[PDB]
């Protein structure tokens, strides 16, 4: 019941950089995770909270954010690292629970 | 490790119970198991979550009265649709969200998912 | 720009006020404001507020009021001063098990009758924990405090009450899972009245409280400072079944005009020891969860050892359990006996002379209850203290540390509706 | 019934009818109720007395004759009414409350009365 | 000091200064007096708060911005002001009290203030 | 905080914001405080009710529709406002208080309301 995402589609050259951005309708601290979904596959977790990568995630992925403004930067884009990226609110400010509670996205990142 | 089943082609107007199991894990730990939907060509949508030590559930507002979630065996969970329509054709996934600091946001275990066609 | 005055602005500041009670029983009082059958809860979007359960004055009010009620309710009752007489007393041996040898004694004495010029010879069976050997015995506390019996019609059931702020004030609730004892939380709502809190009185194991919703919560001041208590809130109940198996009878003995003493009577059937049964597998899973959470503050490979108790008096070393109006002091050992790297039967004792909130200068006598008592309760949390390996054991202390576990979610604030801001207007 | 729920002063100024009403709305739990009722009345009347003396009685929004002194703030109205929570604002200028209130009283007694009679 | 003594609303509306004043006017019979004084004050203030929020403070007769909804009555003003006792009238429309009061509050907060500032 | 310190009515009429504020400002010394707080509130409200019914609410100085009856005094305004202490004045016309107050109520109920509706 919290997130929206706005870039829709982005194209970049191999070795370039793209960024995407999400917003929350309610303040959620740093409670935003990020996912990478390749076509035909279940999604992979990249980011736990606004500033923390999962082990095994390349260092070229990074991000930040707080309150209602959250971003993801993907540098050194690899050839054919195409994916749909998503944001998830991991905190429900209404019930107080701290679990995935609202999801959305769509980025069409193509390289 | 999470494996979905109970999918397939069903007729409009019926009900449906999807299930998944954790191969290698007991769910009696600090976990949330959440159901996520993805219609072809669409992004990921939240349906609802179950906390497994203390069974308590949370639902997406759009899912209320349409979906229920429950736990059965110590290693399995279920998602029950109360009715289905053609608009509900989608890939369904269960995923585990583990405990990090103040946030059960470690949504790193996703099953392959299963398809439901109506 | 000009000063513009606004009234009814949504502004609040920390405050301390007395609270109203909303809801014959000793605490229920039956003089509380009827509650709202459809109470409101108002969510505050984008509000982060700071709470501190260790400095929460709602705890102090609960403590002060419950003590005052204890006396207001039990004060107008029969005094037992005439029982502070030398007793002649021997062991009950007629039909007992081994576990009960020396537990009960058959005492007899010379006491005042309806007429002051006449005496009667009466007897009562006393629990060992209520007498002092001088075959001559004294009752406990005849050398320390006056003993008043509780009125037999007064219930000790922990009937819940709600606290309500006066108009002009509000109570903020922290609706935040995984919130510890202190600090800011991003999920706050406004209520006028608290949830109902049962005035349960116990030591070591907290009974019939609220449960945590996501994980076992460990709340303490400091943590690293081992002088503080750790309040552990379970996210699942553990069911505990307590009993007093002997079928008792009681006698009413006049002690003078208008008053009578409730003496114990004879026992029907054989005499057995009181005990509590804690489901074993449930208890083992519950502690495993407590341990996994404790390690977050002590190390992932740190050994967590649970010991039975420190030395001390019954109020410290045994579980304190009040059910049916009977007072139990349970062994609570074997529940805390592990390192972490059927049912558990807890033998339990019964005592009738009670010294509780007012530790000295006052005593109360719990009259006997006829028949057999069976009581089932929910263990909702633990009071632990801490000593390569960390050692934990059941603790205790004043009731304030038990009652604060139900009030950690609340703060009292005052509303300050009048204030100003610059605007492009003028008079 | 409270606001300041992400509500900036502009929006917050419109919810005043709610917060303005919840200001008034010998056993241990007997005497305490009597004392609590008296307290609720006392607070209500103190605020009403201030509105009365400043000429703001009967109003939720009251423009006055006291100019804003820039020493009281470091922001434009275009910044505070749109970006600040009423609650944040009240904290930021809290140390000037007594100045403004004294000025508001003079702005009535003299300007609207001694000079009008 | 009470009216409604055969006094229809027209005539009754003129006696309001009397009924409006008789609203304010540790032994067994000690503590009870203290409790009774507090009650009398409480009722007085609740009515004054409503007049304040509706913009009727200081008045006995207050015309407002809320139109009369015909769903609230089955009579013309020419019938009720001349033939009905104030008391009868109050009983006949008693089930709409809460509707009218909510409308009266909005009719001030928005119409006379948010839209005037 | 009191005036009448050689202050004639003219000067005294300008200090009203001070004297108007100091009107509101189970142990032996416990129950007495509760009783005293109730008394302070009661007096405050009685004066406010009179200002309300006379149409003087919210004002320190209130001109009304009641003409001065010469039977109430033996002095010109040029004599009393400049030579008499407020306190002296109040004593000199104290026996007419109830006359003036009744006239003030009629001067509102009828003249400003029944005749304006
Ligand atoms: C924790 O909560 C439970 C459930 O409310 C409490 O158990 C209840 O205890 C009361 C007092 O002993 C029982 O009332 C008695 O019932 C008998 C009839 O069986 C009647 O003759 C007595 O006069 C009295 O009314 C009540 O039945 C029992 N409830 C249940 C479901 O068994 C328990 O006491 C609480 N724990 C603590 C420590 O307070
Ligand atoms: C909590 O703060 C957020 C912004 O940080 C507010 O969200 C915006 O509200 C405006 C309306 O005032 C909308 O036009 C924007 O589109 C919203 N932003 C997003 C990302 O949706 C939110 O309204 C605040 N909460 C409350 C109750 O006012
Ligand atoms: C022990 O805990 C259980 C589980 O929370 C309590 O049973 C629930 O009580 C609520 C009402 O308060 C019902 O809405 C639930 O449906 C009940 N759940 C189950 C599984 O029965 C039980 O009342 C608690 N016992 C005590 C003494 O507090
Ligand atoms: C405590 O008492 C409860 C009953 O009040 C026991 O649970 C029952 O066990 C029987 C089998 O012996 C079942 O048929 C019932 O359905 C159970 N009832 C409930 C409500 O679960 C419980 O086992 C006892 N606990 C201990 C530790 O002895
Ligand atoms: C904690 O457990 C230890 C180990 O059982 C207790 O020490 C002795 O235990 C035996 C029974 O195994 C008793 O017969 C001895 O009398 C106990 N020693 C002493 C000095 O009492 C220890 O007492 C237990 N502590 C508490 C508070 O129960
Ligand atoms: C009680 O009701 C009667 C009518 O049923 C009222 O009597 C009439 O009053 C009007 C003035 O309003 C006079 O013009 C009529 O001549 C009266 N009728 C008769 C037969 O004399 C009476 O006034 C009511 N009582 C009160 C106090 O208003
Ligand atoms: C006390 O009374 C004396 C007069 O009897 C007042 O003194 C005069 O005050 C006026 C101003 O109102 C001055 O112009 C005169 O010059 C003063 N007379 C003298 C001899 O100095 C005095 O002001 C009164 N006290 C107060 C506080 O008003
Ligand atoms: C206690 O002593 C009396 C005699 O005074 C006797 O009748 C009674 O049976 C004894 N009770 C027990 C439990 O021994
Ligand atoms: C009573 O108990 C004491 C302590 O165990 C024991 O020494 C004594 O012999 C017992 N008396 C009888 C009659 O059994
Ligand atoms: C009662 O008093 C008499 C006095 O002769 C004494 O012998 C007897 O032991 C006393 N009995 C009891 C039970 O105290
Ligand atoms: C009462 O007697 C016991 C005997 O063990 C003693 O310890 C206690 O201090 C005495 N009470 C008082 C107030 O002296
Ligand atoms: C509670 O959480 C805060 C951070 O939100 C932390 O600083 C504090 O130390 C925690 N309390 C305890 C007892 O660890
Ligand atoms: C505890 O368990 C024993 C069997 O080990 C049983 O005989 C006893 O009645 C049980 N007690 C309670 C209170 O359930
Ligand atoms: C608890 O029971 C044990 C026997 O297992 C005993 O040694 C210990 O002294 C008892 N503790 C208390 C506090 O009664
Ligand atoms: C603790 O465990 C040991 C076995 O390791 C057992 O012999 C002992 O009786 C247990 N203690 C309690 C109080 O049950
Ligand atoms: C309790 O946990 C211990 C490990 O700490 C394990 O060895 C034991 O088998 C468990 N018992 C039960 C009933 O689960």
């Amino acid at each position: 019941i919290v997130m929206t995402q706005t870039p829709a589609s982005v194209e970049a050259a191999v070795g370039g950089t793209v960024t995407i951005k999400c917003q929350a309708s309610q303040r959620i601290g740093s409670h935003v995770s990020w996912y990478q979904q390749k076509p035909g596959q279940r999604p992979k977790l990249l980011i736990y909270g606004a500033s923390n990568l999962e082990s095994g995630v390349p260092s070229r992925f990074s991000g930040s954010g707080s309150g209602t403004q959250f971003t993801l930067t993907i540098s050194d884009l690899e050839c054919a690292d195409a994916a749909t990226y998503y944001c998830q609110a991991t905190y429900d400010p209404y019930t107080g629970g701290s679990y995935g509670a609202g999801f959305g996205g769509g980025t069409a990142v193509v390289v | 490790q999470l494996v979905e089943s109970g999918g397939g082609l069903v007729k409009p107007g019926t009900s449906l119970s999807l299930t998944c199991k954790a191969s290698g894990f007991d769910f009696s730990d600090n976990y949330y198991i959440c159901w996520v939907r993805q219609a072809p060509g669409k992004g990921l949508e939240w349906i609802g979550c179950i906390f497994t030590q203390n069974v308590r559930t949370y639902y997406a507002n759009w899912a209320k009265g349409r979906f229920t979630i429950s736990k059965t065996s110590s290693t399995t969970v279920t998602l029950q649709m109360t009715s289905l329509t053609v608009a509900d054709t989608a890939t369904y996934f269960c995923a585990r969200f583990s405990d990090t600091g103040p946030d059960y946001g470690l949504g790193n275990l996703w099953g392959p998912g299963s398809l439901v066609t109506v | 720009l000009w000063v513009t005055v606004y009234y009814g602005v949504p502004v609040w500041k920390d405050a301390e006020t007395t609270l109203f009670c909303a809801s014959h029983n000793v605490w229920a009082t039956h003089a509380c404001v009827p509650t709202d059958p459809n109470p409101q809860e108002i969510h505050l979007e984008n509000v982060t507020e700071e709470f501190n359960m260790w400095k929460n004055n709602m705890v102090e009010q609960m403590h002060t009021d419950i003590i005052s009620l204890w006396d207001q309710s039990l004060k107008p009752c029969v005094k037992l001063t005439p029982l502070c007489v030398t007793l002649q007393c021997t062991n009950v041996t007629n039909n007992i098990t081994d576990d009960m040898r020396g537990e009960l004694k058959n005492c007899s004495f010379n006491m005042t009758t309806e007429l002051r010029d006449k005496k009667q010879k009466v007897y009562s069976l006393f629990y060992r924990l209520d007498v002092v050997q001088i075959k001559e015995y004294r009752l406990i506390n005849c050398n320390t405090s006056a003993i008043t019996q509780a009125c037999p019609k007064v219930s000790f059931e922990p009937i819940p009450i709600h606290y309500c702020a006066p108009a002009g004030f509000a109570i903020l609730k922290c609706k935040d899972k995984k919130f510890n004892g202190t600090g800011p939380c991003p999920s706050v709502s406004t209520v006028q009245c608290t949830h109902g809190i049962k005035p349960v009185v116990s030591t070591q194991l907290l009974l019939n409280g609220s449960l945590a919703e996501e994980e076992v919560m460990i709340r303490s001041e400091n943590i690293t400072n081992n002088a503080k208590n750790i309040l552990v809130q379970f996210n699942t109940p553990v069911q505990i079944n307590c009993t007093r198996p002997n079928n008792n009878t009681r006698k009413s003995i006049r002690i003078g005009p208008g008053q009578a003493f409730y003496a114990t009577g004879d026992i029907i059937g054989d005499i057995r020891q009181a005990h509590c049964n804690v489901s074993k597998a449930t208890w083992n899973e519950t502690l495993g969860k407590v341990v996994k959470q404790l390690r977050k503050h002590f190390g992932n490979n740190t050994i967590i050892r649970f010991a039975n108790s420190s030395g001390g008096d019954l109020e410290v070393t045994t579980h304190s359990f009040n059910c049916g109006g009977e007072f139990f002091y349970c062994n609570t050992s074997g529940l805390f006996n592990s390192t972490w790297i059927d049912s558990i039967t807890l033998p339990c004792r019964i005592k009738q002379i009670i010294n509780m909130w007012q530790r000295i200068g006052q005593a109360m006598y719990a009259p006997p209850i006829q028949g057999v008592i069976r009581c089932v309760s929910n263990i909702t949390g633990l009071i632990l203290t801490r000593d390569t390996t960390e050692t934990f054991r059941p603790g205790g202390g004043d009731m304030r540390d038990n009652w604060r576990s139900e009030l950690y979610k609340y703060k009292v604030v005052k509303i300050e509706p009048l204030g100003v801001a610059p605007t492009r207007c003028k008079r | 019934f409270l606001g300041a729920a992400g509500s900036t002063m502009g929006a917050a100024s419109m919810t005043l009818t709610v917060q303005a009403r919840n200001l008034l709305s010998l056993t241990v739990w007997g005497i305490k109720q009597l004392q609590a009722r008296v307290l609720a009345v006392e607070r209500y009347l103190r605020d009403q007395q201030l509105l009365g003396i400043w000429g703001c009685s009967g109003k939720l929004i009251c423009c006055t004759n006291v100019p804003w002194n820039s020493s009281w703030s470091n922001r434009n109205l275009s910044e505070i009414w749109d970006n600040m929570t009423w609650l944040q604002w009240d904290k930021e200028i809290s140390n000037y409350t007594q100045i403004i209130y004294g000025l508001l009283e003079e702005s009535q007694n003299q300007q609207e009365k001694n000079e009008q009679d």
